[PDB]
């Protein structure tokens, strides 16, 4: 469903609020993938997420929204979903999640 | 007080500049606010409701009322802010800097004096980046803290109760459920800013159809927030199209297309077809002429809105002898409710002999091993609201399964495990057996018999089942029942129709190899003469079938005689007891 | 003629003349299908406390062998269920006030 949304976008059968919109598909892991130090992942996400402010034009999508509790939580790490979740609650940024 | 700032929502000046949603016919819960704020022991109040009820719209109207100068001396000139917990955990990783800008956050909220502290979600705070919780509990022990918290009811029974301490310093306040009138008023309030948001114009038939198909097609989600929803999901269809205008069928096919296949239409067209839905039914069923027409008699009535709301769709109890169509019934009336056989949830009884095995009905409880998945029956009830549950062989189950399966009689809901309530309001429940009809699948009586055999029939045989039923049964689940179905054992006549459908079975067999079968009257004829049995009634008729046709067509198959792109006609010879079957294969 | 024995007999467990040691009220109805005992019930305890459910009724079928009877008086330590009481009793802690 997903990628056929991404094709009527790029081919030119959306409504104009949308017109060119860019889906992202977010890669955890890769986020997690070098948060060794003081911080890092914290750090990485609140980068990413604001560089989708910045930027406006652009859609998030996660495959696997059940995997977003607890991503790097640690003896501090209060962990991506605290993070994602007052933003959210806030209603400016767009995710289409998959489960 | 920047670290106040930092760390707290104001309410009033939000409302200052009317960045909140308009309430109205809501005073009461507040007005109980200040009610019990002013006393001198419990005076922190718990809001307990339902989700989506409007316990933060609670807050925000009572933001509006102080902003708007409504209230006693008492609350004037105090600050009322929302812990923003998500300002709390952003940004802070630093070893030791949580608990410790909390530090700084309580110290000023005791060191100015004039403020109030609001936390939703207090499950979070109470009972459950963990620490933050043993803060709280000590400052409401010492009494200085006036904050209103806002919580579930299953939440607030399950944890808050066990916490003593503040058992003495918490008062509860329940808010309830919006009446329709008062669903009706928000939605005219709200109607402002969500047509400025959409472009679009609404109207009030819209607002109030979109209440009513809320409140009685939709039962996971709740009146308060899912009218909402439905008229902003209108406006987005209407927005994403393209001055627009959204009247009532817009909104009746959007609820259409979002969850399920409700209603459809409103039309008259499926009224004519359950006009026609003796007729529709009869293309499955042979012969069961009485069955039929109470069960489409109680759907009618049942459509027709003469049926206690709360009471699921139908409820019958079909008893009758093995093989007479009281499954394929129950199958045809699936295809005719919801299109397809697949929206027939059927339920096996035979497995269900033991009393322990109740909790795969509605799960397991809590702490033992299969609790994280739920009940195989509530979920998939919960998964397909619309459907028709069918218990087959009801008798063979142990009775904790009639104490479990009444409730659904009386109440339309189920509650499992987990304390999650399944709503069966739009389910129709069949429970098909064969006890009561052992004098009517054979009878002779005692004595000479004059020249009969046909009686009153349906009326004495339902009041025999009835009373048999409720012999061996509880009789108070008998009188929940809508209705009891008595299925007398198919004729001669209506057999030699059956022969004509299983026919055309055996024809879609033969349609993947690209084959034909057709057959003449006398063969018909034959077939249900050597197919008749007044005591079984159905499969005798079945393995005649099988066994005088597709043995010696398989075998004529293997030896090659028949070749795809071909026609066997059946025909026969002979004379009274010599008659026997003949195939002839053609283009 | 029932009704107004109903009623004196609620007239003299009213008044605050009988001992506080027996219950409320002891009646037993006899009487053949579709009369009015069920509904007679009813109407006494939509009276009596205001509300429909404060009716708490059992039905006698359900524990024809006594396997069960312990099911409507808490279950004694060591059962399956033990954690859970029984069904008469938890009722009366919810409400003292209705008709069993
Ligand atoms: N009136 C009927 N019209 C058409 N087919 C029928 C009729 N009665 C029985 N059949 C067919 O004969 C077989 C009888 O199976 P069916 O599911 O109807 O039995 P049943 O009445 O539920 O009996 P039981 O469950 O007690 O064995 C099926 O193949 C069914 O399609
Ligand atoms: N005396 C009555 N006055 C008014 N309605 C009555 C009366 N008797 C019966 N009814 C009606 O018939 C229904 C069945 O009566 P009810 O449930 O009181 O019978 P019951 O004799 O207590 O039951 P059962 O003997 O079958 O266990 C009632 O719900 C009511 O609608
Ligand atoms: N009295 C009311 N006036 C206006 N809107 C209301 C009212 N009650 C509920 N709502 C609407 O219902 C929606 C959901 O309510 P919500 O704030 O989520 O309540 P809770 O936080 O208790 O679940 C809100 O968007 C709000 O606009
Ligand atoms: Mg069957
Ligand atoms: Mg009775």
């Amino acid at each position: 469903v997903v990628e056929g949304l991404a094709q009527a976008i790029v081919k030119g059968e959306v409504p104009e609020t949308l017109k060119d919109k860019h889906l992202y598909t977010l890669d955890l892991g890769a986020l997690v993938a070098g948060s060794r130090y003081r911080g890092d992942f914290e750090e990485r996400l609140k980068k990413v997420l604001k560089e989708i402010r910045t930027r406006g034009d652009i859609i998030l999508f996660i495959d696997a929204l059940h995997t977003l509790v607890g991503a790097g939580a640690a003896e501090g790490a209060i962990d991506a979903a605290s993070i994602l979740k007052p933003m959210l609650a806030r209603g400016e940024l767009q995710t289409i999640g998959a489960t | 007080s920047l670290v106040l700032d930092q760390f707290g929502r104001n309410l009033t000046q939000a409302a200052r500049e009317s960045k909140l949603d308009p309430v109205i016919g809501r005073e009461k819960e507040i007005e109980r606010v200040m009610q019990v704020l002013s006393r001198r022991t419990k005076n922190n109040p718990v809001l307990i409701g339902e989700p989506g009820v409007g316990k933060t719209a609670v807050v925000e109207g009572l933001a509006q009322a102080i902003v708007k100068g409504e209230v006693p001396e008492t609350l004037k000139d105090k600050h009322l802010y929302t812990l923003d917990l998500g300002a709390l955990v952003a940004g802070s990783r630093y070893r030791g800097d949580f608990e410790e800008r909390l530090k700084k956050v309580l110290k000023e909220i005791r060191t100015r004096g004039d403020i109030i502290l609001f936390i939703d979600a207090l499950h979070t705070l109470v009972g459950a980046a963990i620490d933050a919780a043993s803060i709280l509990k000590p400052m409401l022990a010492r009494g200085e803290l006036q904050t209103i918290g806002a919580t579930t009811l299953d939440e607030y029974r399950k944890h808050l109760e066990k916490d003593a301490a503040l058992e003495r310093r918490f008062q509860p306040i329940q808010v309830a459920e919006p009446s329709l009138p008062h669903t009706i008023e928000i939605l005219k309030g709200l109607r402002d800013r969500y047509e400025a948001h959409h472009r679009v114009s609404i109207t009030d038939e819209a607002l109030v159809q979109a209440a009513t198909l809320a409140d009685r097609y939709i039962s996971d989600r709740f009146l308060p927030d899912k009218a909402i929803d439905l008229i902003d999901e209108a406006g987005s269809r209407m927005r994403i199209r393209r001055v627009a205008e959204v009247d009532g069928e817009l909104i009746a096919e959007v609820l259409a297309t979002a969850t399920g296949i409700p209603v459809f239409k409103l039309t008259e067209e499926e009224s004519s077809r359950l006009l026609r839905m003796e007729d529709e039914l009869h293309k499955r069923v042979i012969g069961q002429v009485d069955a039929v027409k109470a069960l489409s008699k109680a759907i009618r009535r049942t459509r027709a809105g003469l049926k206690d709301p709360k009471r699921p769709g139908g409820s019958f109890i079909f008893a009758g002898p093995s093989g007479v169509g009281k499954t394929e019934l129950s199958k045809a009336l699936a295809e005719f409710l919801f299109g397809d056989e697949d929206a027939l949830i059927s339920l096996d009884m035979s497995e269900f002999s033991e009393k322990h095995t109740v909790s795969r009905l509605f799960g397991s409880p809590p702490g033992y091993v299969g609790y994280e998945e739920g009940g195989q029956l509530t979920e998939k009830v919960r998964r397909k609201p619309f459907s028709v549950v069918l218990f087959d062989a009801v008798e063979k189950a142990h009775p904790d399964i009639f104490n479990s399966l009444l409730q659904i009689l009386e109440d339309g809901r189920l509650t499992d495990s987990q304390g999650r309530v399944v709503d069966f309001k739009n389910t129709v429940i069949i429970m098909t057996t064969n006890l009561g009809t052992r004098d009517i699948s054979k009878g002779f009586n005692l004595g000479f018999a004059a020249q009969g055999d046909t009686k009153s029939n349906y009326e004495r045989m339902k009041n025999k089942v009835s009373d048999e039923l409720k012999q061996h049964f509880r009789p108070e689940f008998l009188n929940r029942v809508d209705d009891v179905v008595v299925f007398p054992q198919l004729s001669q006549a209506d057999i030699l129709k059956i022969v004509d459908l299983m026919i055309d079975k055996v024809d879609e067999r033969l349609k993947d190899r690209d084959m034909g079968i057709e057959l003449s009257s006398s063969a018909k004829e034959l077939l249900s003469k050597k197919g008749y049995d007044p005591v079984l009634g159905a499969r005798p008729l079945r393995r005649t079938i099988q066994r005088e046709i597709e043995d010696s067509l398989s075998e004529k198959i293997l030896f090659g005689e028949l070749r795809p792109g071909h026609i066997v006609v059946v025909d026969t010879e002979g004379e009274g007891e010599t008659k026997t079957f003949t195939f002839r294969g053609e283009e």
